């Protein structure tokens, strides 16, 4: 899966 | 030759968890340009921070901020669905372009970073001896925020099937749920990999109704 | 009044085992002035390196850092004696000076902080929102850096002993020792508290003669 | 007791 960012 | 120009440290963004994620090695040599897909962490993220790093510890603190961004107007949508390609570019006099653009919006937004941004000399060779020092901490830690970020996802998806299941769940099956959901964001706030595993054990143990 | 003007964050320095600790609390009336005096954290040490930090998190690296600087020329002596005093001032422009110095010799050190620095608004509120959603791993961290600098202490005791020690220390004693001190130096890299504070009493229990 | 600076 693609890393995740937050925000 | 003998010489050449490289950037000195990995350059990178946080991702979720407080972890440093890696777009150009350190010592690759200028100019250089390296893109990553990433997506959202929670569901109805309509915004990405991107907080640029120059370092090489696993937590995005301990590196060197060199700037920061938001990507807004993401359509609200469920976690790991956004496709957002970040690039850095590092031209050859060491400017570091970054930028992210939401794939499905079309909505962009960019940096420039000055090539006298970041750590000096003295603090580039501090932060290699640190991080070598520190490799199996940093693999440690590594393992912990992906825990941790496993954890935190199951904490939201319970208390969306929660609210989702409304009435059609019992409510003893309810009041256990919300006493592990409470027990889980106690561990997630820990640094004990196994307590918060357990923790989201206890919650799959007592969510089976909720399962369906 | 209804309208403040105020430093909108904690200004504050890194001490030993990378915790801020403030010198102007979050939400000082400008102009303000204050002072706090340490010492060094370990023996010997000709210098110490201000870092100057905006934040409220207990974990330095977690605040965002306005600039840094070293004094140097501090007499050798053992850690704690040295007096450094260090002094943050804000202006009423909101520039904030910074200095440095050693209470022994006067030699100082500082430097200037545009008004501009640090964090801006959105920041700064998502700074004070995290504080107050991290203040029991804070509170841990706050502990456990405790604990750290008190292993990393005992580390170089030992290491020093066993210097003075010489070849006088039995090579069974020595193997024991050495081998304790690699456990607690690995110990004191993690974030297990306890698990130092149990490295510390291991090494304690094979260090018996060495006094 | 005072707090301490590396350096």
């Amino acid at each position: 899966n693609r890393l995740m960012l937050t925000g | 030759v003998l010489l050449l120009d490289v950037t000195p440290l990995s350059l990178g963004i946080e991702t979720m968890g407080g972890v440093m994620t890696t777009l150009i090695a350190k010592n690759t040599t200028i100019p250089t340009k390296h893109s990553q897909v990433f997506s959202t962490a929670e569901d109805n993220q309509s915004a990405v921070t991107i907080h640029v790093l120059q370092g090489e510890r696993k937590r995005a603190a301990d590196n060197k901020s060199l700037g920061q961004f938001n990507l807004d107007g993401i359509n609200p949508a469920p976690r790991g669905m956004p496709q957002i390609e970040v690039t850095f570019d590092i031209d050859a006099d060491g400017i570091l372009h970054v930028s992210a653009k939401d794939k499905n919006s079309g909505k962009e937004q960019k940096i420039t970073i000055k090539a006298s941004s970041g750590l000096n000399e003295d603090e580039i060779q501090k932060m290699v001896r640190d991080a070598e020092a520190n490799a199996e901490a940093d693999r440690k830690f590594e393992e912990l925020v992906q825990t941790r970020n496993q954890g935190d996802h199951l904490l939201h998806s319970t208390r969306k099937q929660v609210e989702e299941a409304g009435d059609k769940l019992p409510a003893d099956d309810k009041t256990a749920i919300e006493s592990a959901l409470t027990a889980l964001e106690t561990a997630l706030k820990g640094e004990d990999k196994a307590a918060i595993e357990a923790k989201m054990q206890e919650l799959a143990q007592v969510s089976q109704k909720l399962m369906e």
